[PDB]
C-alpha cells in the first residue's frame, strides 16, 4: 500500500484528452503504470526509473508518461480511444525489499458520447416467508439496473454500519442489452442474516450503490440532471 | 527473460490441495515471486525467495525456487474460499534495479462444501414494489447456473459466508418484466 491513483474512475468521450495520476511517499525511485484486460494480463505501458526519465514498456502506443517530481508519476491520453477502455494500475519499488507496491487500480471507459452515460435505478426485495419457515434465514436482494458506464460500487449497512458478513455481490455486472454497443448494466447483492434479525421492526437494512460518473468540468446539453458521481440507495425496516 | 505459468481458471473445493505451476528462462541469478490479486483490488506481493533453493512462504502457501527445474509452483495444502483471486508469478534480476517479468496470471476460484445442500427457489417482493425477483439458493457447488433471451436476466453463482452461524451458501437470482414470468421456470 502507500501507492494512491487519481481519479479512480473516469469516463471519457472519444478523442477527449485525459490525465492519470499517481502518488507516493516512499522515496521509491521507480514507478510503473500498467493496464489490464481479460486474457491479456497485466501488461506495462511505461515506467520511470528515477525524477526526469521515463522509458517504454510493452503497449507504450496512445500513451504518454511525465516524472516531474519523484513521488508523482502522470499517464495522459491524449486522445481517447474505445481500445483504451480497461483498469490502470500504477507501482514503485526502492532497488537497493524491492518489490513493486500496486495502487488500487482506475477505471477508464471510452465511450462514443456523453448522453449515454446513466445513474443506476436500485431496489431492494424483501425475504420470502418460504425461505424463513424453512431455513431460519433470510436473504435480502440488491437489485441495481440501468447504468452506464460500469462503475459502480454496491454496500449494505445495517443500522447505519456497512456489513460485509453474510454479503456476496456478483463479480461482473450483466449487460442489459448483450447485443448493444453502449449497453446499460445490471448488478445484483445479496445479503442473508437470522430470520430473527429481519423479524426485528427495528433492525435497519440499506443497500447503497455509489456510481461515478461525469466530472464538474464536462459539458452537459440534455433535457435530464447531470449523471454526475452520486450514491443511489434502497431501504427495508425489518418486519415482523 | 520470461515466465510461463499455468493458463486458464483452476477451480478448487474448500480444503482441497493446491498446485500452480510456473517456470521461467533467465539469463542469470533472478529474483522470483508471486503477487495475488483480490477481486477489485490491485496486486500485493504474497511470497518471494531471492536465491537458488530459498522457500517463500505466507497465508498458507510455500513455493521452492528449483534452479535444477528453472520453476517456481505455487502450493498451498488446504485452500480456502478467502483465497480466490488471480495469482502472478514474477521475476527481476537481482537487486531490483530492472523492470519485473510478469506471467499471464491464473485465476482460483475455491467452491465451498455445501454440508446440507437444499436447492430452492424462492420469490422476493420489492419492499416499495409490483416488481418482483427469483431467488435460487443452497444448492451444492457442482450445480451449473444455467444462463438465461435478453428479457429474463439471470446472474452467476455467487458464494456468501455467515459467519455468525459458519454457514455458507451460493445463490443466483433472475428477474424480468414479462407478465407471464415464474420462478418455477426462471432456473
Amino acid at each position: 500500500a502507500g501507492v494512491t491513483q487519481t481519479p479512480k474512475f473516469r469516463v471519457l468521450k472519444t478523442g477527449q484528452s485525459m490525465t492519470l495520476l499517481c502518488a507516493q511517499d516512499m522515496n521509491h525511485e521507480y514507478m510503473y503504470w500498467y493496464r489490464q484486460d481479460p486474457g491479456m494480463g497485466l501488461r506495462l505501458i511505461h515506467y520511470s526509473v528515477g525524477e526526469g526519465t521515463t522509458a517504454k514498456g510493452e503497449v507504450p502506443d496512445g500513451y504518454n508518461v511525465s516524472r516531474l517530481k519523484k513521488q508523482n508519476f502522470l499517464l495522459g491520453l491524449e486522445s481517447a480511444a474505445p481500445s483504451q477502455t480497461s483498469v490502470y494500475f500504477c507501482a514503485s519499488s526502492m532497488p537497493g525489499s524491492y518489490e513493486q507496491y500496486f495502487g488500487p487500480g482506475t477505471r477508464l471507459t471510452v465511450t462514443e458520447d456523453l448522453k449515454n452515460v446513466f445513474p443506476p435505478e436500485v431496489a431492494v426485495f424483501e425475504p420470502s416467508e418460504a425461505e424463513i419457515s424453512h431455513t431460519q434465514k433470510a436473504t435480502l436482494v440488491c437489485l441495481a439496473t440501468g447504468f452506464y458506464p460500469d462503475h459502480v460500487e454496491l454496500s449494505w449497512w445495517v443500522n447505519g454500519k456497512e456489513v460485509h458478513s453474510g454479503v456476496c455481490t456478483d463479480p461482473q455486472p450483466l449487460k442489459e442489452q448483450p447485443a448493444l454497443n453502449d449497453s446499460r448494466y445490471a448488478l445484483s447483492s445479496r445479503l442473508r442474516v437470522s430470520a430473527t434479525f429481519w423479524q426485528n421492526p427495528r433492525n435497519h437494512f440499506r443497500c447503497q450503490v455509489q456510481f461515478y460518473g461525469l466530472s464538474e468540468n464536462d459539458e452537459w446539453t440534455q433535457d435530464r440532471a447531470k449523471p454526475v458521481t452520486q450514491i443511489v440507495s434502497a431501504e427495508a425496516w425489518g418486519r415482523a | 527473460n520470461s515466465v510461463t505459468q499455468m493458463e486458464g481458471p483452476v477451480t478448487l473445493s474448500e480444503e482441497a490441495f493446491l498446485t500452480i505451476n510456473c517456470t521461467y528462462t533467465a539469463t542469470g541469478y533472478p529474483s522470483l515471486f508471486w503477487y495475488v490479486q483480490y477481486p477489485g483490488e490491485g496486486l500485493q506481493l504474497l511470497l518471494k525467495a531471492t536465491k537458488a533453493d530459498d522457500k517463500g512462504s505466507n497465508k498458507g502457501f510455500e513455493a521452492t525456487y528449483r534452479k535444477e527445474t528453472t520453476s517456481f509452483h505455487l502450493e498451498k495444502g488446504s485452500v480456502q474460499v478467502s483465497d480466490s483471486a488471480v495469482y502472478f508469478c514474477a521475476l527481476t534480476p537481482s537487486g531490483g534495479y530492472q523492470k519485473v517479468t510478469f506471467g499471464t496470471g491464473t485465476k482460483l476460484q475455491v467452491i465451498p462444501n455445501i454440508q446440507n445442500p437444499d436447492p430452492a427457489v424462492y420469490q422476493l417482493r420489492d419492499s416499495k414494489s409490483d416488481k418482483s425477483v427469483c431467488l435460487f439458493t443452497d444448492f451444492d457447488s457442482q450445480t451449473n447456473v444455467s444462463q438465461s433471451d435478453s428479457d429474463v436476466y439471470i446472474t452467476d453463482k455467487c458464494v456468501l459466508d455467515m459467519r455468525s452461524m459458519d454457514f455458507k451458501s451460493n445463490s443466483a437470482v433472475a428477474w424480468s418484466n414479462k407478465s407471464d414470468f415464474a420462478c418455477a421456470n426462471a432456473f
